[PDB]
C-alpha cells in the first residue's frame, strides 16, 4: 500500500511519501516524469542513486518507509513509486503510486477553436477542436454549443500532464460529427469556465466565414 | 552512456505469440541481472520477470508464470521476452531494466537504467495507419496543430518541422474512440505576427503500419 | 566453482547477519537465521570469504567513521566462529 | 616489518614456574590471535596454545592443559605464557607466533626469536676432558663429560685442525649432566710427528681446558 | 586432538628429483591444512596454506593438494636449498597439531663406515667411571646397528648414541656410541668390542680391545 495517492504542494515545501512494507526485503523509490523512463532515486531504503541531489532522502520505521523531498521545485512534478523486492526467490511489488502536483499561481487558459479541415470533410467526418492552453488549476469545464444548442455526448477531451517548467496543464475537447450533420449547422462554440476567468469565455465560428 | 533500446511492440491476437527485444550497450551486459517491468494504461508499474546474470535462472510474477519467457543472448547483448499466451490484461507499455548491483551479490539495489519502453496491445482488431488533418491558425499568440485520427494500435509519435520546433508543443495523450480506433492532437503556440512568412509541418509516424506523414499547417485563405 | 559461489551468494539472505552484528554492537532472532545462511558456505574458504566481504561491502556507506569501520570488521571476523563454523584462514575485508 | 621480541625463560627446577613474554609490532595486535609453539632437542614442532584478540577464546594442547596459562595485554601489544609445575619433559625452545590474518583459523606465519627453557635439578658444573687415544688413517678425540648447562665449544690446535673433525651433539645422561665427544681422523704417519690438542671451553662455569691427546 | 600423520619420516633424493610427502589427518579437516619448511636452528617457514595456496615468495616448484583427510606436498624439481625438514599442520580446530615431520636428505652412493674403538683413559679410571667409545666415520645411509659385547656378552641399557648431520663435502654421516661403566665393573672383564652392522658391509665388523 502507498499513501497518499495524490499530493499538491507549493515550491519550497516538503513532500513526504510512505509505503507499508510487507520477510527481509530491499526497498527502492522511482520517479516517473511525464514522457520519460523511470528513474531510480533511493535504493536499499536510504541510499541515494548517483546524480540525485541531497534534496531527496529516504528512511524506514518498522512496517513503513518514506521518501522526502525538501526544496520542492517545479521539476518534481511526477508520479512516484515505492519498490520492494523479497530475498531469493526474488518477488517484486510496486506501490500504487503517488501523483505529485506542484502548485503555482492561478493561470487562466488561452482558448482556441478549430473548424474541421476541408480535407477531413472530404473524408465524410468532421472534428471540431477546442484548445485550452497553459492554465492552472486543472479543474475546468468545457460545454459545446451548436446553433446555441448545448451538446452532451459527442465530445471527448484529453489533458496533458503537468508541465515540468511552468507547472501548467493543457486540454483539448474534440466535438466529432458526421460530415452531413456538420454541414447542416451554422454556429459552433465552446464555453470555458475556470477559476482564472471572471466570467465564462466563449470562442465560436460561423461555418463558411 | 548506458543505453537500453526495446523493440518488437505492436498488436498480437489473444492466444497468439509476440517477442520483445532489448539491445543493451554501454556496460558489461553479461555481468548484470535484467528485468521486464510493465505499466498498464492508467495503472502503476508491475514487475514481469527477472533473469539472473550469474546462472541465467528465471523468475516470473504469479500473474505471468507459464505464459511468458525471459531469456538473454550469449553472443549478443540482447534481452528477450516471449509472450506465448497473451491475454487482454497483458496490454501495457513494457520496460527493459538493468539491475543496479552486479551479479553474485546477495543485496539488491533496485534497477538503475530503464529503456524507453515498447507498447504491446492484445486484441483481435486490425492495424490501421492514421489520417493527419491540419488545425489551421487564426483567421499576440496564435495556435495551430495536427489532428491524427483513426489509428490502431498505439503509439504514434509527432514532431514539428523535424524536431526544430519544440517550444510550445503539446502532444495530447490518445483517446480511444467508440469505433475502437485512437485519435490525438498535437498543437503549438506561435507568434501571430509571422503566420504569413513561417512554415509549419507536423511529422507523424505510426510504426505498426510503417506510416510516415508530413502535413503542412497553414492559415486558410478565406 | 567460482560460478557456483556466485549463484549461492545471489540466493543468500545475509541481512540477519548485518542485524545481529549491529545489535551486537548496540549493546537471538537474527543469529539463528544468519547462521543457517552462513552454513551454505561452510568449509568452502573462498566462498565464505566472499560472503563476509559482501557484508562489508553492503555496510561501507552506513558506517560513520574509521573506528566504527574497524569495530564492525572485528565482529564480522568472529561471526563464523560464533555460528559454530570455520572462518577462512585469509580474507581481505578492506573495501 | 613484523617484529616479535620474546623475553624470559631460562633455568628452573622441576615443579617450579617460569613466565615467557612476547612483544609485537607491525600489525593490528588487538585483532590477531597469538600462539606459543615449542621444539624440544631433536624433536618435532609441538603446538601448545593460542589466544584470541579479545582473550575470550583460549585453547591448550593436551600435553600442557592445566599447567600453563596464556594471557595478553593488548595495550602493551604483548602475549604471555605462565608455565607452572614444569617437568624435565618441558625443556625446549619456546616460540611466539603470529598468524597470517585475523581469524581463528589463520595459520602461524611469523615467529619470535625463540627462548630456551631448561627444567633441571642440576647445578652448574664444568666439564672433565679425557683423551681418546690412537692405537691408512687413524682416529683420536676428546671426551667432554659431566657438564651443565649447555653449550661447550671445542676446537683442535686452536683452529689449526678442521678437516676430518666431527664434534657430536651432546647427550643428556641419567645424572642430568651432558656429555659429548669430538673426534678427528688423520694419516697414520703424522701421529708421532704431530701434537694434537683439543681446546674445550665452557662459558657458564668459566672453565678452559687444553688436554693433550697422546697414543 | 586431531592426529596428523606424515609419511615418510625420512627421504633421500638428488637435485632434480620429484618428491612427494603425504599427510593423513585423524578426521576430515576440509582444506585447513598447511605445510612448513624448517632448516636446523631456524624457525619454520610457511610454504602452503589452505592445502593448495602458495605463500608469497615460495617458488612454484612447491605444490600442495588434497581435501578432507589425505594431503600431499610435491616438489617438482628438487633444488639444493630444498633439503630440510617438512611439517604438515592443521588449523581446522584447536588445539592445532603439527605432523611428526619429514626429513629430506641428500642421496649418494653407499659407503661403509670406518670403525674405531677407544678404551677409557687412565685419568678417567682414577675418578671411578669408565667410558668406552665406538666411532663410525663417514658412512651412508644413516641406518646402522652398534652392538656392545663385554666378554662376548651383549650389553643393553648402558650405552648412548649420537649422530651428526650430513657432511657438506661428502654428504655422509658419523656416529658415536658410548658404553659407560664404573671402574669396578670395568676391571672385572677382559674383552670389550662393538659390532657394527651396515648394508655397505658384506659382513658385520667387530673392533675389540683387551683391558
Ligand atoms: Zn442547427
Ligand atoms: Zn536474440
Ligand atoms: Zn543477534
Ligand atoms: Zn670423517
Ligand atoms: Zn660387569
Amino acid at each position: 500500500t502507498q499513501s497518499p495517492a495524490t499530493l499538491s504542494l507549493s515550491p519550497g515545501e516538503i513532500a513526504t511519501l510512505s509505503c507499508r512494507a510487507s520477510v527481509s526485503s530491499y526497498l527502492a523509490w522511482y520517479q516517473l516524469k511525464p514522457g520519460q523512463a523511470p528513474r531510480l532515486l533511493i535504493y536499499d531504503a536510504s541510499r541515494r542513486a548517483a546524480g540525485i541531489p541531497a534534496r531527496f532522502s529516504g528512511s524506514e520505521s518498522g512496517t513503513d518507509f518514506t521518501l522526502t523531498i525538501s526544496s520542492l521545485e517545479p521539476e518534481d512534478s511526477a508520479v512516484y513509486y515505492c519498490h520492494q523486492r523479497s530475498n531469493w526467490p526474488p518477488v517484486h511489488t510496486f506501490g500504487q503510486g503517488t501523483k505529485l502536483e506542484i502548485k503555482r499561481t492561478v493561470a487562466a487558459p488561452s482558448v482556441f477553436i478549430f473548424p474541421p479541415s476541408d480535407e477531413q470533410l472530404k473524408s465524410g467526418t468532421a472534428s471540431v477542436v477546442c484548445l485550452l492552453n497553459n492554465f492552472y488549476p486543472r479543474e475546468a469545464k468545457v460545454q459545446w454549443k451548436v446553433d446555441n444548442a448545448l451538446q452532451s455526448g459527442n465530445s471527448q477531451e484529453s489533458v496533458t500532464e503537468q508541465d515540468s517548467k511552468d507547472s501548467t496543464y493543457s486540454l483539448s475537447s474534440t466535438l466529432t460529427l458526421s460530415k452531413a450533420d456538420y454541414e447542416k449547422h451554422k454556429v459552433y462554440a465552446c464555453e470555458v469556465t475556470h477559476q482564472g476567468l471572471s466570467s465564462p469565455v466563449t470562442k465560436s465560428f460561423n461555418r463558411g466565414e | 552512456e548506458v543505453q537500453l533500446v526495446e523493440s518488437g511492440g505492436g498488436v498480437v491476437q489473444p492466444g497468439g505469440s509476440l517477442r520483445l527485444s532489448c539491445v543493451a550497450s554501454g556496460f558489461k551486459f553479461q555481468n548484470y541481472g535484467m528485468s521486464w517491468v510493465r505499466q498498464a494504461p492508467g495503472k502503476g508499474l508491475e514487475w514481469v520477470a527477472d533473469i539472473s546474470g550469474s546462472d541465467e535462472s528465471t523468475y516470473y510474477a504469479d500473474s505471468v508464470k507459464g505464459r511468458f519467457t525471459i531469456s538473454r543472448d550469449t553472443s549478443k547483448n540482447t534481452l528477450h521476452l516471449q509472450m506465448s499466451s497473451p491475454r487482454a490484461e497483458d496490454t501495457a507499455l513494457y520496460y527493459c531494466a538493468k539491475a543496479t548491483a552486479p551479479a553474485g551479490k546477495y543485496y539488491y539495489y533496485g534497477m538503475d537504467v530503464w529503456g524507453q519502453g515498447t507498447t504491446v496491445t492484445v486484441s483481435s482488431a486490425s492495424t490501421k495507419g492514421p489520417s493527419v488533418f491540419p488545425l489551421a491558425p487564426s483567421s499576440g499568440t496564435a495556435a495551430l496543430g495536427c489532428l491524427v485520427k483513426d489509428y490502431f494500435p498505439e503509439p504514434v509519435t509527432v514532431s514539428w518541422n523535424s524536431g526544430a520546433l519544440t517550444s510550445g508543443v503539446h502532444t495530447f495523450p490518445a483517446v480511444l474512440q467508440s469505433s475502437g480506433l485512437y485519435s490525438l492532437s498535437s498543437v503549438v503556440t506561435v507568434p501571430s505576427s509571422s503566420l504569413g512568412t513561417q512554415t509549419y509541418i507536423c511529422n507523424v509516424n505510426h510504426k505498426p503500419s510503417n506510416t510516415k506523414v508530413d502535413k503542412r499547417v497553414e492559415p486558410k485563405s478565406c | 566453482a567460482a560460478r557456483r559461489c556466485q549463484s549461492q551468494l545471489e540466493r543468500a539472505n545475509l541481512r540477519p547477519c548485518e542485524q545481529h552484528l549491529m545489535q551486537k554492537i548496540q549493546r537471538s532472532q537474527h543469529q539463528e537465521r544468519c547462521c543457517n545462511e552462513l552454513n551454505e558456505f561452510e568449509n568452502n574458504q573462498r566462498c565464505m570469504c566472499e560472503a563476509l566481504q559482501q557484508i562489508m561491502e553492503n555496510q561501507s556507506d552506513r558506517l560513520q567513521g574509521r573506528q566504527q569501520e574497524q569495530q564492525f570488521k572485528r565482529e564480522l571476523r568472529n561471526l563464523p566462529q560464533q555460528c559454530g563454523l570455520r572462518a577462512p584462514q585469509r580474507c581481505d575485508l578492506d573495501v
